[PDB]
């Protein structure tokens, strides 16, 4: 009923790290459209 | 059904029928490493048959007057087999050993050999020099497949004597009992993994305490031969070949 237009968050995020981390086993890749080792700097 | 025995490992095995016993070096087997003691970040290789099986290296005469010898491992087998192989072409190590010394001679011959098993054996020089200094020659640390005699068996050419070294794994060729030793040994090393050029881990001696005596007419050639086989090796860190 008055003028209306008066009416009118982060990214990081942390965590209780320990000891360094892990590295889990991995396998053989061969297949198109997923790239992990092209990054854009 | 104890001096009989048959050890299959790989393609090869030995046959045995005066034997004594055989000895695990300080209770344990030799086993892969585990994800909690690991600290490379890649994937090893486990070739299990081609790698694990028994090498025979060449045959030691044993004389009257002989000092004794001894051999690095894994030195000898970085030049035989596929084993000498994967041992170049990668940078990491791990292995077991399972070794075997056969010396025969008949119900008229006498003496004793002493085949022990020594953890990190590091050749002394013999100067008496307080710093320049003598240092032993690469071919008497690492000697090869040919091995090495002693100089001065009665303290190991280490300055520490050979009266106490019974605290090794060991077993003795006593020609009126035995032909043969058997020991099987685990991997002993501070780190995980570690190089198979630069570090050798133990080494085999085989000393004749006492001598070989035989009377007239008895043959006189009685060789000594060496038959070893890594168990449970496993290599990592692929480059190019460096020997």
């Amino acid at each position: 009923d008055p003028v209306e237009d008066i009416i009118h968050r982060a990214i990081s995020s942390a965590t209780n790290v320990e000891s360094a981390a892990n590295t889990t086993p991995s396998s053989h890749r061969l297949e198109t459209g997923r790239v992990p080792a092209l990054q854009a700097a | 059904s104890d001096r009989v025995a048959q050890l299959t490992v790989g393609n090869s095995s030995i046959t045995t029928q005066e034997a004594a016993n055989i000895v695990l070096a300080y209770g344990e087997w030799p086993e892969y490493c585990p994800d909690t003691d690991a600290t490379a970040v890649d994937k090893p290789t486990r070739p299990d048959v081609s790698v694990n099986r028994f090498y025979t290296l060449d045959s030691k005469m044993w004389q009257e007057n002989s000092t004794g010898w001894y051999w690095k491992f894994p030195d000898v087998l970085n030049k035989t087999g596929v084993f000498g192989q994967n041992a170049q072409f990668h940078y990491l190590y791990r292995s077991g050993f399972c070794l075997h010394v056969q010396c025969n001679a008949s119900k008229f011959h006498q003496g004793a050999l002493l085949v022990a098993v020594i953890p990190e054996f590091v050749i002394a020089g013999r100067g008496s020099n307080t710093k320049e200094a003598p240092h032993p020659g690469f071919t008497t640390t690492f000697p090869g497949t040919t091995g090495a005699t002693f100089y001065d068996p009665y303290v190991l050419d280490s300055g520490v004597p050979l009266s106490q070294a019974l605290i090794y794994p060991h077993q003795w060729i006593n020609l009126r009992t035995n032909n043969c030793a058997t020991v099987i040994v685990p991997y002993i090393n501070a780190v995980p993994f570690d190089s198979a050029i630069n570090h050798s881990n133990f080494g085999l001696i085989v000393i004749p305490v006492s001598p070989l005596k035989y009377s007239s007419g008895a043959t006189t050639a009685i060789p000594i031969t060496i038959t070893i086989a890594p168990l449970n090796s496993e290599f990592g860190g692929l480059r190019q070949a460096v020997s």
